[PDB]
This record gives structure tokens, sequence and C-alpha cells, in this order.
């Protein structure tokens, strides 16, 4: 009963397999999961070297046969589509579901039962988390409310150093781009660009938009305050005969006699440049002219610009300018004949930052921006990705908050109640089977991993943590009030999450109770693996 | 190379009890998945029965023969393609101990089978109720089987009218002793075939009958509607034509370009003067028309439609009855299109198209889908033709079998009562079938969590006193009544389960000894 | 017979926490750990590496090391990367890096053995950072006023040309402060601008002579053959001196102008043409007044033979990075064109002739006064060639201190040579005991960590290990009777070698270590040792 080339495992050995597979992907991911979590680093053997505390992020690097760890890495995919944040934690939950069953698979249960059974534990588990949910205003206000959101997707990913210089940074980049309605918002206006040679705590946020190529030359006024930009889509550098001709001299001076004759047409183009300059606010103080000029600059007119105090810039990115054109509101300048002072724009304060290898602009101080950058610098290459991991972490977690009005409070406080909940409610109520108590007593043992987890990484003992909790919980029920109770990382005993500050969005946590559940589920199915198509 | 004595017999029962027992676990609405492990990185975690089989690389023959058996069962009906293999699997493992421990001939094996494919088939229909196929109510009921729990669940009540208005439509109900039962002549595959229209509503789908085209007049001014049309098929082209000879054409002085102009004006009014001869009211070709006859056939009173594909010509010939004609000066005048209801062309989202359409039932039609976008249309076409599936065996006669494993206890019951009383050599084989009826609502009992033991040997004792018609249920797991809970499934795959399964058995048996050549 | 689990990915070499993996990665840096304990210190030791060009090499400093060593594995790159921090952003502190990170993640060993989770192990020397940074503000004793005097900068510049080549800190330093006292430019009142560079001072050696025969020079001086009958320039000030991108050659043509050979009638107007164009093409360029002519690619042999006839130095100079700097010497500008010497793109050298260095005859170009230039060149002698190697790079690393005398804090100073490593024991361990929690364990071992860098400068130095200990902890640990303490502070690591017995202030040698060095190093430190402890997993191949 056997096919050459191929390996199968029969009975329910091809089942346990599968959960003993997943069972060393769930204590890898076990380490780094919360903010007392840990760093991993990971090499393709190429020299590439990348710190990263997301889940996701490291499965796609990591090459696992286990093909029950590959829907894992597919079940994530959809989870950073959506959620964007706590693919960790999903993978915990699919992999202690499979734990806590795998006892009463040794019993003799069968696993439909014990499938059913985390189905409609599920559906039990979508009821009471419209209960526990609480319901946020949308006034544009809570940004004080949303400093302590920020922090629990910060502090996650770094150490906590980073956290409060990454805290204003992260909140007021979404809250610029939004405007105050309904509507919606769109994470692509905030640009991320790095720079190396530098301390990660001295990140700081940039309103408008960072250019590469900066303007070289001694006299170019470094700062320069209250300037009209104008963009500028003719080429400035040297340029030929509009008809094909030579170059045909005896000596060297007659060289530049035919050359001065092709540099009269860039000439020309400069003059009609700087009258524009002298009509509109020439001698006035608090004045400037700045050009953009997407295009590249000759030597001769560096020194042309110079001495009217003029930015030039040259060689822009094309997807760059696009963004220019909102931000400052200046339209595209084919020809110099054309120009015209309706399409100068208008900008704040421009101070370029002088560093030798590389010169950044900064276009900020805008009256209509619509955008914004968040510059990370950091000395070393993981010190880059690890923020970068974080902010754009920290941006996707903070949109869910504003878009959902709908907010839940984390450390432990949803898995912990909604065991407690599920335990007490499967007893009064009794409608599903009696068969089916070994799911749902499985389904709410398997929500506690995520506390003890937390707990675990930080030292202290997840048994005394979970016996405080619970003793606090009842002793809330016998004072008939309502009271949120969650896991305090930092001295080990409990904490209010509404007080500390410890909030998950509401769209995260349906998609992981449902998604793991669907996930782990659809491995319990699995009779048999099969080798095919060798 | 070659396989000798009993022990062939035995690769012959292995290399299907190794295709059997891998299905095992696809039976049944709460059929467990499978993971199949390729090559390459990736994986197939559905449960599809089909799907699988295809996966799967087989090295022994017989092997190979029950995945071939599998292809042309799953032409014929839409589920229950596992379901054959694992009953002619089980067959062939339940005769494993006559065959080979008790040393009894396969051909006396075969020659059993034979009396029991029939016995086994006279049992349904006696278990099989009766069902009423004229009514419109009734028969949505029947597809919404197929229907729910799938993507157009919530277009279910828009996709029952549907597939009902598409089954009535290539059906053609006739019978009588005179020529014969053609048994109603229902084909899926080539009268059904559908045309996706982007664009429109589901519920504005309708089922039309004829041809449909999307190519509009080639004149700007025609008539666009023809009271009593009639249509006239053709191969070749309307165009200037060439010699079949090799011809070459030098042309110098200023007078010979004329003379090549006049030739070019004859042979592509040669060509019109062929197809006026029927006076027709339709001309439409095959291939394209060149703008000098479109002027030509437009003086004779007549519309021109060209670029028309050889597989819709095949249907036309049905609705229409033109005579397909590759020659155009072969052209008969016995090809006319008479009895073409309408040529409206009406435009249809955004795409200008024809009507082909008429009163009467070809077996011919091409059913016109909209939607709201085309992954919808596809959406809704492999549940069309699964829906129409589960409606053809419905159609093909008014008989319904309880399902979920009590039509195949109640064959079993029977099975084992009848080989009492013949008394013979055959009498012990028909036991091993008997017990091999009765694997396939116990392999529904493994699934569903229930005692094998248990619940089989009291399912068995109901049949013996009571009805025939009590089943297991999917959902529940404990023995229940199919008809009252209404759980359901049409003959015709108990027809097809039964027959193919014992047939196949006995060409596996055929075969002693492996011939290795080319 | 026996099978295989714990590996569910694919073939690799796999750790896990289980074998202890964070010994492993502590372990492995311990093997190049021991070859920083002996680098830093005047009584350090030099390693022998080999580079991969058939060239054996010798150095003290680990950050030059460490990039001529293969290293395989990841969890060193992250201090390699760490001492890239300390040479590039500063000019000291490459040697200290390595010996404080190593010892972090030793005493971080018996926090492990305790069972201490690393989150409690990094959050505890997070709170024992900020204790030991507050302190540095108060550790300062002077300031430096930023005199810029040549008697001033031997006080900075003493201690950072030390712990390499010790014994020549005394000729190394007027060496290295004349260099410096001449980039820096005279101002007054204005601190907004930095100033120095360290690209500004370009350091030469030849062969033969002493160290005491060196001499330092306002120029950017030229090792290369004058290679024409003109040796040198005359003493008249302010020579016009032309730099050519384009080789000597004769003028070409900007469109086309290719030159192919047919018949022999052209090649004798080849010849003949090189012969009249070349020297019509020199003699606008002496019309103009040009002595001198720089050429950065090769030049000709005709090019040669007429401008002996017109007296015009050739100068030839194949590095174009020189040019760059050159530029802001003479005030020249490079022509990517020939025979069209603008004056606009011509400088003025007030000096250029030919020395004598080491025994060979060299250009040397240099000035006096006018034309300020912001280049200097300290000139190297020695018999030795691997000695000089380490000179030049005990003066790079001279000069890149003085970068860190600007505005951020430039001036302060703290004692060194195990002065303060010492003292910050005592108010560390104070903050021990002040501050509660399970912290206290974390905080103690961080003091601990610092006993590495005075145990260093014993072993190296021979000192017994049993000696020098506790005689630092009874110098800087005593009895005042009074509210504020007094006396010596100042007790380092003697160089001892000599004389008497115990320490001594280390204000007698005047030797401190800077402020900048050394509060930069321990943000270093600790975030490349921050790093190690948080990684408890890591995946690699086979290589």
């Amino acid at each position: 009963l056997l096919n050459p080339k191929a390996e199968s495992l029969r009975r329910d050995a091809a089942l346990k397999v599968n959960v003993t597979s997943a069972e060393g992907l769930q204590s890898v991911l076990e380490t780094n999961l919360g903010p007392k979590g840990t760093l991993k680093m990971l090499v393709d053997g190429a020299g590439n070297i990348k710190l990263t505390k997301d889940g996701k992020v490291l499965l796609t690097e990591m090459q696992i046969q286990s093909p029950t760890a590959v829907l894992i890495a597919r079940a994530a995919a959809a989870q950073d589509e959506i959620t964007g944040d706590g693919t960790t934690t999903v993978v915990c939950l699919v992999g202690e579901l499979l734990r806590q069953a795998h006892r009463f698979i040794q019993e003799g249960v069968h696993p439909r039962i014990i499938t059913d059974g985390f189905e409609i534990a599920r559906k039990e588990s979508m009821k009471f988390l419209d209960e526990f949910k609480i319901s946020k205003t949308n006034l544009s206000n809570d940004r004080e409310f949303l400093l302590q959101v920020a922090r629990s997707s910060l502090l996650t990913k770094v150490d906590a150093d980073l956290t409060e210089v990454l805290t204003p940074i992260v909140t007021d980049a979404v809250l610029s781009v939004y405007d105050a309605q309904a509507d919606n918002l769109d994470l692509h206006m905030v640009e991320i660009m790095q720079m190396q040679h530098l301390s990660p705590k001295d990140t700081t946020f940039i309103k408008g938009l960072v250019l590469d190529h900066g303007g070289r030359h001694p006299d170019m006024p470094t700062r320069v305050k209250n300037a009209y930009v104008l963009i500028l889509n003719v080429s400035l550098e040297y340029e030929k005969t509009e008809v094909n001709s030579g170059f045909f001299y005896s000596s060297a001076d007659q060289r530049d006699k035919l050359a001065a004759s092709e540099r009269k047409f860039v000439d020309a183009k400069l003059k009609k440049i700087i009258d524009l300059k002298n009509e509109v606010c020439g001698m006035d103080p608090d004045k400037g002219f700045v050009i953009i000029n997407q295009k590249g600059i000759d030597p001769m007119s560096l020194d042309v610009f110079a001495k009217h105090n003029i930015l030039a810039l040259r060689r822009a990115k094309r997807r760059n300018m696009e963004r220019l054109q909102l931000v400052t509101g200046g339209e595209a300048q084919n020809s110099v004949e054309d120009l015209s002072p309706q399409i100068l724009g208008f900008s704040g304060l421009v101070y370029q930052e002088t560093i030798g290898e590389e010169k950044f602009t900064y276009v900020t101080e805008n009256t209509d921006p619509k955008s914004c950058t968040i510059l990370i610098k950091g000395s070393t290459h993981y010190a880059l990705a690890q923020t970068k991991d974080a902010v754009r972490d920290g941006l996707r977690a903070v949109a869910n908050v504003l878009k959902d009005k709908n907010i839940i409070p984390g450390a432990g406080a949803f898995y912990i109640a909604l065991s407690r909940y599920l335990r007490s409610a499967n007893m009064n109520k009794l409608g599903a089977k009696g068969k089916t108590k070994t799911g749902i007593e499985a389904f709410a043992e398997a929500l506690l991993v995520i506390p003890k987890t937390l707990v675990k990484n930080s030292g202290f003992d997840p048994l005394d943590v979970l016996a405080m909790v619970e003793d606090e919980l009842d002793d809330a029920q016998d004072s008939d009030e309502t009271r949120y109770v969650g896991v305090d990382l930092n001295i080990g005993d409990s904490c209010d999450p509404t007080i500390e500050g410890i909030w998950d969005s509401y769209r995260v946590l349906r998609n992981a109770i449902t998604g793991a559940t669907g996930i782990a589920s659809n491995l319990l199915l699995c009779d048999e693996l099969l080798r095919a198509g060798r | 190379e070659r396989t000798t004595g009993r022990q062939a017999q035995i690769s012959n029962i292995t290399a299907a009890k190794a295709v059997a027992d891998v299905i095992r676990t696809c039976l049944g609405p709460k059929a467990m998945l499978k993971m199949l492990l390729d090559p390459m990185g990736g994986l197939v975690l559905t449960n599809d029965g089909h799907a699988i089989l295809r996966e799967i690389d087989v090295a022994h023959p017989a092997a190979k023969s029950m995945l071939e058996l599998s292809r042309t069962q799953d032409e014929e009906v839409g589920d229950g393609t596992t379901t054959v293999i694992i009953l002619a699997g089980e067959i062939l493992a339940q005769c494993a101990p006559y065959l080979i421990e008790k040393n009894i001939h396969p051909v006396i094996i075969i020659q059993a089978l034979k009396k029991a494919l029939t016995d086994a088939l006279e049992v349904i229909k006696q278990v099989s109720k009766p069902v009423d196929v004229e009514n419109d109510a009734a028969m949505k009921k029947l597809i919404q089987a197929s229907i729910g729990t799938k993507y157009v669940i919530h277009w279910s009540e828009k996709m029952c009218e549907l597939a009902l208005d598409a089954v009535k439509t290539v059906r053609k109900d006739l019978g009588q002793t005179v020529e014969g039962e053609p048994n109603f002549e229902i084909d899926i595959k080539r009268y059904v075939r559908v045309e996706k229209i982007p664009g429109g509503d589901v519920l504005d789908s309708r089922v039309l009958k004829g041809v449909l085209l999307n190519k509009d007049v080639v004149h700007p001014k025609m008539s666009r509607h023809i009271e009593n049309p009639r249509v006239v098929l053709l191969d070749c082209p309307l165009e200037y034509k060439k010699g079949e000879s090799q011809t070459n054409i030098e042309i110098e002085k200023e007078e010979d370009w004329n003379r090549i102009l006049q030739i070019e004006e004859e042979q592509v009014q040669l060509m019109c003067e062929q197809i006026l001869a029927v006076r027709p009211t339709l001309v439409i070709t095959e291939k394209g028309v060149s703008d000098l006859a479109q002027h030509y056939l437009l003086k004779g009173g007549c519309s021109v439609l060209r670029r028309v594909k050889k597989s819709d010509n095949n249907r036309i010939a049905r609705v229409t009855g033109a005579t397909i004609v590759n020659r155009v000066e072969d052209l008969k005048e016995s090809d006319v299109g008479t009895n073409c209801g309408l040529f409206k062309v009406e435009m249809i989202g955004d795409e200008y198209f024809s009507f082909l359409d008429n009163c009467k039932e070809p077996k011919a039609c091409t059913i016109m889908l909209r939607g709201g976008s085309k992954d919808i249309l596809n959406e809704i076409d492999r549940n069309l033709q699964d829906a129409m599936a589960v409606a053809r065996n419905v159609m093909l006669s008014p008989s319904l079998s309880p399902g979920g494993g009590a039509t195949e206890m109640a064959v079993s019951v029977k099975l084992a009562e009848k080989a009492k009383q013949l008394e013979g050599i055959q009498q012990w084989p028909y036991q091993a079938v008997a017990d091999a009826m009765e694997c396939i609502p116990r392999t529904l009992i493994q699934n569903a969590g229930g005692d094998p033991i248990r619940l089989l040997s009291q399912l068995r004792a109901k049949h013996a006193q009571g009805n025939f018609t009590t089943g297991i249920d999917g959902d529940k797991g404990k023995i229940v009544d199919m008809v009252s809970y209404g759980i359901w499934e049409p003959e015709v795959i108990k027809q097809q389960s039964v027959k193919t399964a014992i047939e196949s058995a006995c060409l596996l048996l055929r075969v002693d000894d492996i011939v290795s050549g080319v | 017979q026996n099978p295989n689990a714990g590996l569910f990915k694919q073939g690799y070499n796999s750790y896990s926490n289980a074998d202890g993996q964070i010994i492993k990665s502590i372990a492995a840096i311990r093997e190049l750990h021991q070859m920083c304990l002996t680098s830093m210190g005047p009584c350090g030791r030099n390693k022998i590496i080999v580079n991969h060009l058939g060239k054996i090499i010798i150095t003290n400093d680990a950050a030059t090391m460490l990039r001529e060593l293969d290293i395989v594995h990841p969890a060193v790159k992250v201090l390699v990367m760490a001492t890239e921090q300390q040479k590039i952003d500063m000019g000291d502190g490459t040697n200290l890096v390595m010996i404080l990170a190593g010892e972090l993640l030793n005493v971080s060993e018996k926090l492990i053995s305790m069972g201490l989770s690393a989150v409690e192990i990094i959050q505890g020397y997070n709170m024992a950072r900020k204790f030991t940074l507050k302190e540095l503000d108060e550790m300062v004793v002077g300031e430096i006023t930023d005199k810029n005097d040549k008697n001033e900068l031997l006080k900075m510049i003493k201690p950072v040309i030390s712990s390499k080549k010790y014994g020549s800190e005394d000729i190394l330093s007027e060496l290295v402060s004349e260099a410096v006292s001449h980039v820096l430019p005279v101002a007054q009142q204005a601190g907004e601008i930095p100033y120095f560079n360290v690209d500004s001072i370009r350091v030469v050696k030849i062969m033969g002579g002493s160290l005491s025969n060196s001499t330092v020079i306002k120029g950017m001086v030229f090792n290369r053959e004058p290679e024409g009958h003109v040796k040198s320039l005359s003493e008249d000030k302010k020579h016009k001196v032309a730099v050519f991108t384009c080789p000597l050659d004769i003028a070409n043509t900007e469109t086309k102008g290719t030159v192919l050979l047919h018949n022999a009638q052209e090649m004798l107007d080849f010849s003949k043409g090189e012969e009249k164009q070349i020297d019509a093409m020199m003699k606008e360029i002496a019309d103009m007044g040009v002595e001198c002519i720089v050429a950065g690619a090769g030049v000709g042999e005709l090019a040669l033979h007429y401008l002996n006839r017109y007296g015009i130095l050739v100068l030839k100079v194949p590095s174009k990075f020189e040019l760059r700097r050159l530029c802001r010497v003479c005030g020249a500008t490079p022509l990517p064109r020939l025979g069209a010497p603008t004056p606009e793109e011509l400088g003025l050298v007030e000096t250029v002739k030919t020395m004598e260095i080491g025994g060979d005859r060299v250009t040397v170009f240099k000035q006096e006064q006018g034309e300020i230039s912001r280049t200097s060149t300290i000139i190297l002698r020695g018999a030795t060639q691997n000695n000089l190697d380490d000179i030049e790079r005990a003066i790079d690393d001279g000069v890149a201190a003085v970068k860190g005398l600007m505005k951020p804090s430039g001036g302060k100073l703290l004692p060194g040579a195990g002065a303060t490593e010492i003292e910050l024991i005592s108010r560390i361990t104070k903050y021990g005991e002040r501050t509660p929690g399970l912290l206290q364990l974390a905080i103690k071992q961080f003091a601990v960590a610092f006993e590495v860098v005075p145990r260093t400068l014993a072993e190296t130095a021979g000192l017994d290990v049993n000696e020098v200990l506790p005689n630092l902890y009874a110098a800087h640990n005593v009895t005042e009777p009074g509210a504020v303490k007094t006396d010596h502070l100042y007790k380092g690591v003697d160089i001892d070698g000599e004389s008497d017995e115990g320490v001594k202030d280390i204000r007698e040698e005047n030797i401190y270590d800077m402020l900048a060095t050394k509060k930069f190093a321990i943000n270093v430190a600790t975030e490349a040792a921050t790093t190690v402890l948080s990684i408890d997993q890591i995946i690699m191949a086979k290589k």
C-alpha cells in the first residue's frame, strides 16, 4: 500500500506530527510576544542581517518544510493586510489551541466535535466581543488618549527608550494628514526616509517633504524663510544648437566662441527666471525665491542663482515631484517663455542640513501640505529596519483606532475575561451538546496562553498573576460594578488597563479570534499527509 | 515485468484498496480535509475528492484505472465521484478472502457481480419515491440542495429560477413505442453552452433558445429587423479570390491596372449571385465579408453577418435547419432558414448583439448570463452547471432516494435476504457485496464520531423492521429519518454508483498478469 | 536507528535557548574579546594580521583589525558595527568599546545563572546608564578654554596619541599640534560654524632618517619627481599654477576629431602635427604667465620638451582625491580641456621648491603667509616601515580628537588611566541600595563590569592583579573629617616599569580622558550589549 517516491503517515500519527510541528513554531514565537519579548536576528547567508520582532516579517524570511507552519505563514498573510499588527499573538493562539486539543485527542475524542466545539465557541466569543468592547467618540481631541494608544504599538517593537521619541512623531503623523470628518485616512501620504551615521534618539518629525539632492555652492543661503516654490521643468544643463552642426576651431579661443553661441540659449532662459524674482518681492525682506528644477543644472547657472541667494536643485525623482505639486501648490512650468508669477507657490522657513555625504532640504511649514514625512535615522542597518517596522506597524495601529469607533483594552483584559465568560456561560446555557463541552473548555483554556506568555517573558510566575486576576474579577462581580483588570508586566501584579493606557483595536482582535480558530480547525481536519507529484 | 500466480490478484486488490483508503475521509458534508505535499513548497488543503485524485501519482495500472473511472464519473454527475471509487474498492476488499483464501475462481466472482448488479438496482427502484417534475416550486427546492452553502446563496432565489429555466430549455420530453424512448436527450456539455455578458443584473439573466452572436450589422444603413427571416450558412468568405494554381501578376502599362479592378468587382459579385439564388432575407458567413459584397447583397434585400465561429454554426443548424456548405458555388436552395422567430439586434451591455432565436425547441440554445462583474459570472457559471446536473438527474426519471446512507443500507438488507433463496456457489460473494454496501454509511459514522460497531448494527435492524428511508445525519450524527428531516438524493446518482463501481471491479479481476512492453 | 527531532524548518545549523545559546553567543565574542583586552593602554600589545593581498600589517587599534579579520559570527558584527560608531562619529574609544561591551556580557552570565530574564537585565542597565550619565556631568573637574594655543593643544593631544608606540608621545605631540594650529583659522566670538577638518591634514612617510628629523610644513607635499629640466621655481611670491585634468598632448576637437592611419602621408602629418600644435598650445600657456602646470593625467614626451624651454615646472598628480583638497590651497581650478588657461581658474603659490626628505629628492608645495591655506602636511622619517604605519594611524586618531573639541562639550575633561572607572563604582553601588526592587542585582553587576578597565591595564603592564585592584579601592574610598570629600581623586593605573611603588595622580603626567569620548562610549557599550542580550535565537546557514 505505497507508491514510489512517496511518504505518508496514517492513523492519528499524521495529525500528532502536524500538532507537534506546530508546537515547535510556537516555542520559537513564544519568546518574542509582547513588549517583554525578544528581538530575533535572522541570517540569509548572503550577508544580510535583519532584527525584527514582528511575526510575519520573520516567517517570510524563514524557510520551513513543515506544511503546518506554511499555513500559519499563510494565515498571517491576511493578518498584516487587514490588522497590520499582532501576527505573533495569532500564532500563539493557534499553537496552544492544538496543544490543549492534543490531550483530548489522546483520550479518543473525534476531531469533528473538537472542531465544532471551537466554531461554536467562536460564535459565542463574537457575541461577548461586542459586549466587552468600549465605544470611543469620534472627536479629534482624543490625541491625549491616542498617546497611550501609540505606546501600545511602540513599546512592543523597541526597548521603550525610543517610544517617548516616537510617540509625538507617530501620533502627529496620522492626525496631520487627516482632516476632521468621517471620511478615512491614507497612510501613503506619509513618506519614510532614512540616513545613517547618526543616533536613533535623534529621530524627529518632518511636516513637509524631504528631498534627496541638495544645492551645492558655498554662497547659497542655508536658511531661507518664507520663500516661493517654483516647479521648473526645463533643462538648465549645457545645450546644443537646435540644428545639427559641429565645432570647428583653429585655436582654443575660437572654441569658446562657438560654445558661447549654444550657451546663450541657457543664458536667455536664466535672464527670464531672475526677472520673476525681482518682479515679486525682489528686495522685500522676509521673502525668498527657490528653484526646484527637476532636471539638471550646469555649473554656470549655480553662480548666477547664488548671487541672487536662490536655492537651486537638480536631478529630482519623478515621483517626488508629484508631492511638491500638492504640498507647495506650484504648477509644473515646462517652458521659460511661458513662466508667469501665478505659477509661484508659497512655503515657510526652508533650511538645508549640511553634511558632506548627503544634504537634505526641508519643504516644511506649508499652508496646505496634505503630506508628512517620518525621518528614521540610525547608525547601523538593524536600527533602521527595527524602527521602520515599528513605525509602519504604529501608523497602521493608530489607523484602525480612528477608523473604527470601538476600542478594546489590552494587557490580557479581553483574553482573561472571555475565558472566564465562556467557562460560566457554557454551564448555564447547555445548548450545544454534552460532548461539545470538551471543545468549549479547550478553547477557554487556549485563551489563557497570551496572559501567561506576556508575564513569562518578564520573569514573574504566570501562576501567581492568574490567581490574583481571577480573585480580583470575582471580587468585582460581588461589588456589582464594571471593573476591567489586566496584567501589569513591569510590577508583576494586575492593573487597570484603562488607567495604564494599554488598548487594542477592535478590528485586530476580531480577526485574531476568528482567524486563529478557523486556521487551527483546518489543521485538526487533516487526516493524512500525502506526498505526490514527484 | 510479469506477475503470475494468485499474488497478482492481491496486487490488483491492494491497488484499489490503496486508492480507496485515502479518499475514505472525503465522503459527506463533514468530510475531513486532506493535505497533499508536493515537491514544491506549496500544498493543497482542500477536501475535494476530484481535485485530490488528479494530484496523486500512482504506479500500479489498476490504480490508474480507478482514476480513469473518476474522470468519467465526474462528467456524468457533479458529486458522488469518490463514492463510486470507495464502493468499487471495498467490493474487492470484501471479496479478497473469497478470491484468495477460499481459492475461488475469479470468473465465478465476476459472474456473481453481474447478478448482484441487477439485484442491487431493483432494490433502489423499490426504495425510491415518486416526485413531480412538472412543478416549478418543487424543482426549485430540489436544486436548492446544490445552491446553498455557496457564494450564490444570496442569489439562491434567482439561481433556482435560472437553473430551472435552463434545464427546461435544453430538455425535450418525448416517449412512445413507435420510434423508441430517447430518454429526453439532455446534454449539458454542447447544447447548454453559455455566453458570459459583463454588466447587467443576475435577475436580468435569461435563458434564450437559439444562438447568441456578438457581431452586429456590417452596413450603416440596413434593415435591423426581419419579420420572417431566412438564415443561410456558408463557409467560404465573400471577397476577391485568387487562382488555385501559381498566379503571377505584373502590371506595368497604366491601362492594365483597370483589368484587375474590374475582375475584383466581378469575382465578388459572382459569389453574391449564388447566395441570392434562393432569395434569402439573411446572409451569415463563417469568415469575414468584404465591403464590396456588402453593397451587392444590400440591393438584394438581405442582411449580411460575418465572423461567426464554426462551433456556433453547428448550433445554428439546429435552430434553423440550414445545412453547412463549404463552397458558395455549391449552396443549395434547401438551406432556407425558415422558422426563425426574431432577428432583433438590440444591444445589451454596451455591446451590439444579434438574436437567432425562435419559438421552437431544437434542443440547442445559448444562455444569457449577466451580473455585477466578470468574477460573479465565473462563480455563477460553474455553479449553474452543478445546479443543472442535480436537476438533470431529477428529470431523467421521477424518483428520489434517501441519502445519508439510507439507500446504501436498503440494498444491503434486501441483498442478504434475496441471496439466501438462490442457494448456489455465488451466494458467498453476495454477502461480500452486502457488507460493502454497509461500509458507505459506516464511513459517515466514522466521520461523525459515532461508534461504527453500535450504530451500524442498530441501523440495519431498523431496516428489517421499519422503512428503508432512515439514514444517518451529518450535522447530528445519530440515526434519524431522511424523509421527515429533508435529506434526499436523486436515483440517477445511485444508478451510476452501483453500475460503474461493480463494472469497474469486474475489469480489475479479469487481469491476472501484467504485460510489460511497448 | 536514532531518529531526528526538534528542527522543523530546513537543513541548517540551529541554535535554541534550551542549549544555552545566550552563553554560546557570549563565548563566540569572548574569542575576539581577549584580543582587545591586551590592546587598550600604553602597555598594550600589537597583533599581526596578514592581508588578503599578501602583505603583513601590524597595528594596535582594534577598529582596523576588525575590518581585516573574517568574522562569520553575526553576534560579533554587532560589536564591529558598534566599533565603527567609535571610529566614525568620534576619534577615540575604539579599543574601549570592545572591552566594555564584552564585559557587560560576562557579568550578565551571573544574572542568567540566577534565572533572571534578559529584559530585566536590559532594563537594569538602562536604569544604571542614566545613573552613570548623570554622574559624568559631575565627574568633570577642569575644562579646556579652546584657546587653540600650541601649548594648550599639547594637553589634549598627548593622551590621544598615547596607548600606541609608547615613548614617542612627546615628539609626536609637537608634530600634530603644529599642523592643527595651521589648519585652525583665526577667528573670535563665533561658535556657530565648524572649522577644523580631518582630511585637511595629509601625513606622508619616507624611509630613512629618524623620528627626531621630522618637521611640519604648511601645504600639500608631493613625493613625485619634477620629471623635467626644471627642478624648482624661484622664491618670488604668488606663482601662477594651472591645474589640467586632460593629459598633456596635441590639442583635439570637441566634435569628432578621430585620428586614423591610412597612407604614409598622414603619418608624417601626425608626427609633425604634434610638434607644431603642442609647441603652440604650451606657448599660449606661458604667455599668460603660468609658471607651473599640474596635470592629473599622464604627460606626453613632446610636452616635456617644449616646457623646458619656456621654464615651466611640470607636476603630475595621478590621485584625483588630492586635487580636490589642492584647490583649497593654491586656489586653482581643474580644466577638463587644454590650451585655454583662463586667469580666473588660476591660483597663486608663494614657494615651490624641491627638498631632500629621507635621502630622496621630492618637490615640496608650500607657502608662508599670503593665500591662506586650510591644508597642512606632516612629514615623517624612520628606518622601520611597520612603525611608520602606526604613527600615521596615531596621527589620524589624534587629529580626529580635535574634531571632538567643538561645541558639543569638547573642553570638558575627566581623569583617565583607571581613575574615573573606580570612582564610578562607588557611585553606582551607592545607587544600588538607594533604588529598591529587583534592579539591585543588575546595578551592582553594572559597576563590577567597570573593573575590567583597570584590570587589563595591570595585565598589559605585567603588574599583579592582586596588587593594583585593592590599591585603587583604598585610594578612591577614604574617610575625610568633613562634608566635602578632599585630597586625591586622581589616582589611576600607573604605567610603572620604573620609579617606586603603587599608583599616583595622573595629573603629574598631564594625561586624561576627554568627556566626549567617555560619555559617548558608554552609550555605545550599552546599546551593543543590549542587542546581544535581546537576541535569544538566530538562524544561519553553512558558509
